[PDB]
């Protein structure tokens, strides 16, 4: 793209005409600094293409980069350029800002360009900073260009302010003013206080707070999106943290609130490119709101010994109520000192059978005198416990005479009232027993239970009556309700001889007769049965012996050891005893003295 | 070299003096604009009454119009005429 | 009484002249002067009438004012006075304050007098109020007096400032300035924060506050009184609430604290007439203070069932420690959920025998790694309880066969280890102990022995009372009692002479036409209203009979007897006979018998 | 009738302007005296840099001695010469 006016520079005065050509082959695009309207004209025509551009009159506001672009071809992905200057005896500046300076959005630390370009390239321009500063171009960090302006490398803080370019032409001083404006636009975050769905009365006042955060040299523009029409007022303000931080408040107020005012309210913080919007809801119209339901009231059935029990109930209310918990009625409040409140709940520490009763709960909303009491009954299970287990009955594992009537008893208590059942266990395996059972163990007379109120508790005591003790068993009484079970083993050994450990005595007439002794030892206690002779003189005793190899007649029930001596003289007579050990215990021995 | 006592008392007694009021303090509702200059010189009541029970309050006020540059964030900036309050006469009155 | 030379109330005089005044009376005269110069003027004083005179050398405008001869120089004792006006062509003000104005302490609402008096009574004086204001005298609120100055009744707020009196003489303007200054001096109250006996470390920094409260238009002067010599600094400052109030602050600071600095510190706020002094003490020298003792540790012996028991122990510590309580060791901390804390105390709500143990407490003062533990032992008494009472023994109103060895047991447990003992009580139609020979006799007592059996987890103690030969009906009461409580149980010990209490002696009949002798034996006092029944039934009709037409009823202790005899028993006089015996303990007990001839 | 923008800007930029300083702010240690006048006119740094990040700080200062009246409660009154700081030149600098 060849141009008519050969070169990059051109001289021209005011009132003249421009004449530029651009001969080529394809169409050319014209680049101009200032594009007015309906002032000048242009056209374009083997056969060589030629483009041109004319101009009528001449003004200083049409001076700058003029270029013929040969880029108007998609396949051509060479351009000419030339500077055109229009001088004048009046204003030597293209951009005249004398009264009001022009605003220059800049940024600290980066490049800054001052666009106070002149018309003549020989005019000496001076750049000054308000009020007593003058920047001197050095050709490196600050470079002066009569076609472009002032180029500043790394714009520090000492360039944010009012700058002015001055030039003297024919003894007349002219000046244009510029204003560098450091400004960002970083809408950091927004937040509505409080983000909770607000509840109010039909006729109360709605108050909403929206807070914005931005750095320095930046503003926002806050607005509220409400569903209804023009309600009331809405004030906005600003606060500086002076670091680098700006805070923006926005207060929305609706003095007259009605049922229609219920809806969504959105705070919109717009500042051009970046945009933020946080939303929150508002409910209304409630007059006096108290509604209390629960979980499974009022059949709360807990068990004794429970650790960290908890009751609960759901409460729909407005506004915040005063909740006080009660027990069996009545005040209560925290009468038992244990337990705990908090959370519309009633957490029990450790549960005992005395914790039963109709737990009341009174929810008091003051400022309107709206109270609502609620009953909640609690029943504590106790589980069974057989009281006869605790009493230590000393009479060693009980042995009963053969063919004797015996009677047993087991007492237990709990909530609900537990049930008892007996069993059997022989000794050479359990058996439910009734008034015709169980072929037969021992002859059962009667099994009957009663409801006795002893030790302040309504206990239950059953009694199994053995009509005829015959076989050695182990009666088990088992008490159990629906929350636990417990049994007690009734040691029922049996004997055939009086009180166990009997000595059958068949003495002798006189000297030379026979002796027949029989020692009966109950079932399988008192192991190691034997006999003993003894006679004492002065301070000495000692026993004797045995054994005559008469081992060993065992019998259920009660074993035997018969000692027989044939033809007793005067010295073969003295004191005879039956010495037997024992299990658990605790040795026993039964004596007998006779001399012939 | 030392300023006399009577000069200090008269130049500091409750009288209208030129003060540089921040514009944002007089108009906190237009938070969507950056103003230049951010402060304007205004004749406001300054000085002391030399008595803790007296306060330098205005008794005669007026209104003045100034050209302030309003800068909207990234969306144009225009010059506007904003009005401010000034004090012509000040007097010492009891507080509250 | 005092006669004066220059008769009248006014006088005219010029500069450079002299004064010549007389005062003739009987006693001495006192001369009242507005301004006694010094050794400048002179005075002397001489039937015979006492005469007193007064002279003057030169004339100065400073001596305008009240010249009076007081005749009050007598304790048993009228006064004459006159104004001397000494003028001068500049300056005509007596007291001229050109550079520095004169301060006039005043008060709002009261009277204010401006002491700008002139020499000539015909001088016109203008009063001006800074900035630009002029007060015109009217004779009531503002009165002019060329002898004293300007008199102002009811001084409002507009009179607080710089006042200037001006006068023009010989084309020249003169002026004097006065500065009205309202001021009080009411030190309301002072307070040191905090008034507690402050404690600090040997080497810490002491900082003390002292607040002073005064109304408007007044100052104070605050100081600190410490026992040592010059230590460190002490800043001060003033703050205003604007209502109307002033607050003054005094901050004493000693960066290097030592043992000698311990003492008394008094903040002394002075202002002239009014004065206040608030003081406080300071202790120091301590380095890392943790010292814990108690009251009766560690023999704490509460009893079970106690509601709200409270341990404690004295803690002398500095600074504030973090206290954690422990039980049997170990963490603990509040493992049992209950047992609250706070107040360096250990409060148990409901005490049980599982609460015993050596309660340890850990007191932790951080920032120096200084901890101190302490052990305190708790023993809980349980009180006795007989377990035979808990069991519901159905059988019975207990009776026993005559001449039988019976064994009676009582099992009880408590802390301390309880004690059991048996007594006696008959019935027939204040107690004594029983042992191995006692007690003539109740019943033939054999062996009473107790033993230590470990049942149900507790080491319980059970006694067994063994009767060798039950002969008389009594009630053996076993009683268990330690030092914290007692519990007894009476064991009903009846006695029967007949099998199981109820008996029917059966002496039948050979054949028809014979006799019948029936005998019903009932025990002492457990079945009453004894009778005889006969049955026999044809289908669904049955019912009872009778009885009771004799023969009487013989009550023989123990256990009564009922003899029924029938003569000539036929085929219809024999069926099913029974002995019915009602009772009040539990109703009904009938024993049947069928025989037919 | 309307104030020109160039005058409003230059009269509001960071420059030393006469400000009425309260003496108690300059001397908070002398709390036992009542100063008259309680305020003094001093040349201090006033105005705005028109940039929230910059601040109007002084670069050249000096002190000036004035005669202030000191009024001790009920204990006499005297005139004293006291010193007061002034700002000769101000400039815009970053705060951090
Ligand atoms: C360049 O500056 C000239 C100054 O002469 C302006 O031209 C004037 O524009 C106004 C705007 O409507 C017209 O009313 C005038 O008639 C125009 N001419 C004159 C002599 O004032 C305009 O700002 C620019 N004109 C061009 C062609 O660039
Ligand atoms: C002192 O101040 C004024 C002057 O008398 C009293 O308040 C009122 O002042 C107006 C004019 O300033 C008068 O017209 C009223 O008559 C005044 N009221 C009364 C009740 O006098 C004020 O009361 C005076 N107080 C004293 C104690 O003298
Ligand atoms: C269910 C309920 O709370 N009923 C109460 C009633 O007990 C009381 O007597 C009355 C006041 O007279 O108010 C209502
Ligand atoms: C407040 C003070 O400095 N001293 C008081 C004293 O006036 C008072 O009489 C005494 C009570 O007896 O208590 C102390
Ligand atoms: C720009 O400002 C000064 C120029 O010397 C310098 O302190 C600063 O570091 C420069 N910035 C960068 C990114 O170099
Ligand atoms: C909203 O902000 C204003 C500003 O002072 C405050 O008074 C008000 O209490 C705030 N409201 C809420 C609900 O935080
Ligand atoms: C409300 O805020 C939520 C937050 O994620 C958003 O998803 C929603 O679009 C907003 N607007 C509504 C619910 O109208
Ligand atoms: C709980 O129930 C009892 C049962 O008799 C009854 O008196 C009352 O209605 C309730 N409230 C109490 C006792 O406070
Ligand atoms: C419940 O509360 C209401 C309060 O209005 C009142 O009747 C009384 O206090 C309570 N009534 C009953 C029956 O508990
Ligand atoms: C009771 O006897 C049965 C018989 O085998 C035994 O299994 C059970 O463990 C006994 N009870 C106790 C508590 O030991
Ligand atoms: C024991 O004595 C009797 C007495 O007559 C005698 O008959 C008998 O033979 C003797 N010997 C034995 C072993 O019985
Ligand atoms: C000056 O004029 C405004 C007009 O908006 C009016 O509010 C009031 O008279 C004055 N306001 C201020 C802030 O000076
Ligand atoms: C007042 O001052 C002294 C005496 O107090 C004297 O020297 C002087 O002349 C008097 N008069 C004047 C006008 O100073
Ligand atoms: C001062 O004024 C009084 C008022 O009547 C007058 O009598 C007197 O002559 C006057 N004196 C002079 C010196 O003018
Ligand atoms: C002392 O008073 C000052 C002034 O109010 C206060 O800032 C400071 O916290 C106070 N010090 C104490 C220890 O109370
Ligand atoms: C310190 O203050 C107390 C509290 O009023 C007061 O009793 C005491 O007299 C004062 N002076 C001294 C030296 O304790
Ligand atoms: C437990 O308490 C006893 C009672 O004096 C004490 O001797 C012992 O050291 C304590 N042991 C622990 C581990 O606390
Ligand atoms: C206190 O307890 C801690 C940790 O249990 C232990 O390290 C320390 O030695 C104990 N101190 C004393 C004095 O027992
Ligand atoms: C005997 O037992 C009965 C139980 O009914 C009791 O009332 C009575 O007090 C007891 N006797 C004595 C002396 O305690
Ligand atoms: C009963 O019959 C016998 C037999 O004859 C007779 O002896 C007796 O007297 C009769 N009984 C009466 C009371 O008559
Ligand atoms: C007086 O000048 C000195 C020297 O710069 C300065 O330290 C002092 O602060 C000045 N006075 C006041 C009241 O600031």
């Amino acid at each position: 793209p060849e141009l008519s006016l050969k070169g990059t520079q051109h001289i021209m005065q005011a009132g003249q005409t421009l004449h530029l050509q651009c001969r080529g082959e394809a169409a050319h695009k014209w680049s101009l600094p200032e594009m007015v309207s309906k002032e000048s004209e242009r056209l374009s025509i083997g056969k060589q293409f030629c483009s041109t551009l004319t101009l009528n009159t001449a003004q200083a506001n049409h001076t700058g980069f003029y270029s013929c672009k040969y880029l108007a071809v998609p396949t051509s992905k060479t351009e000419s350029a030339i500077y055109i200057f229009i001088s004048d005896t009046g204003r030597p500046f293209v951009e005249m800002y004398s009264e009001i300076p022009e605003i220059i959005h800049m940024t600290e630390g980066r490049e800054l360009v001052i666009p106070c370009r002149v018309t003549s390239p020989n005019i000496t321009v001076t750049l000054k900073k308000f009020p007593l500063d003058t920047l001197i171009p050095d050709g490196k960090r600050i470079i002066w260009d009569s076609r472009k302006g002032f180029i500043i490398s790394n714009a520090t803080y000492k360039e944010i302010g009012l700058l002015t370019c001055e030039a003297t032409v024919n003894g007349h001083l002219y000046k244009t003013n510029y204003l560098t404006h450091r400004q960002t636009n970083t809408i950091i975050d927004v937040q509505i206080s409080t983000p909770r769905p607000v509840k109010l009365l039909r006729g109360h006042t709605l108050v909403l707070n929206c807070t914005a955060t931005t750095p320095l040299n930046t503003r926002v523009q806050m607005t509220w999106s409400y569903p209804d029409e023009k309600n009331k007022r809405a004030s906005v303000r600003r606060r500086i943290d002076q670091s680098h931080a700006n805070i923006f408040y926005s207060v929305l107020t609706i003095d007259k609130m009605q049922n229609k005012d219920k809806g969504l309210y959105t705070c919109r913080v717009r500042s051009g490119p970046s945009f933020k919007s946080v939303n929150t809801s508002v409910h209304i119209y409630d007059k006096a709101f108290i509604t209390v339901k629960h979980r499974k009231q009022q059949v709360l059935e807990t068990v004794a010994g429970k650790r960290s029990y908890r009751l609960s109930m759901k409460v729909k209310a407005f506004p915040s109520p005063e909740v006080v918990w009660l027990k069996d009625g009545l005040p209560a409040t925290e009468k038992s000192a244990r337990y705990l409140t908090r959370g519309y709940s009633l957490i029990i520490k450790d549960v005992t059978e005395e914790d039963a009763g109709n737990y009341t709960i009174l929810l008091s909303i003051k400022q309107s005198n709206v109270f609502k009491n609620l009953t909640a009954t609690l029943i504590v299970n106790v589980k069974p416990q057989i009281y006869e287990k605790a009493v230590s009955s000393f009479p060693d594992p009980a042995l009963y005479p053969l063919g004797s009537r015996q009677i047993l008893t087991c007492t237990a208590y709990g909530i609900p009232q537990p049930t008892i059942k007996w069993f059997w266990h022989p000794c050479n395996e359990e058996s439910f027993i009734l008034d015709a059972d169980s072929n037969m163990g021992n002859r059962i007379e009667s099994i009957t239970q009663r409801m006795a109120i002893i030790e302040g508790k309504n206990k239950m005591a059953s009694t199994l009556v053995v009509a005829d003790s015959r076989i050695s068993g182990i009666y088990i009484c088992i008490a159990s309700n629906k929350v636990g079970t417990v049994g007690r083993n009734i040691s029922f050994y049996i004997t055939d001889v009086p009180n166990g450990f009997h000595v059958n005595l068949e003495k002798m007439p006189t000297e030379g007769e026979d002796l027949k002794l029989s020692c009966t030892v109950n079932k399988f206690l008192y192991r190691d049965v034997t006999w003993i002779l003894l006679r004492t003189v002065n301070n000495r005793t000692m026993h004797y012996s045995i054994s005559k190899q008469k081992m060993a007649i065992t019998k259920e029930h009660s074993i035997t050891l018969n000692l027989t001596i044939m033809n007793v003289s005067l010295q073969d007579s003295g004191t005879y005893a039956c010495r037997a050990r024992n299990v658990y215990t605790g040795e026993e021995i039964l004596q007998k003295k006779e001399i012939t | 070299e030392v300023v006399k006592f009577m000069d200090v008392y008269q130049r500091s007694y409750c009288h209208p003096i030129e003060t540089l009021v921040d514009i944002f303090q007089e108009y906190p509702d237009e938070i969507e604009y950056i103003f230049k200059p951010s402060c304007v010189p205004l004749m406001r009541c300054g000085g002391c009454c030399n008595d803790e029970g007296l306060e330098c309050v205005p008794t005669e006020e007026s209104n003045i119009t100034m050209q302030i540059m309003r800068i909207k964030p990234h969306q144009g900036q225009h010059i506007g005429e904003m009005s401010f309050l000034q004090h012509n006469k000040c007097e010492c009155r009891p507080k509250k």
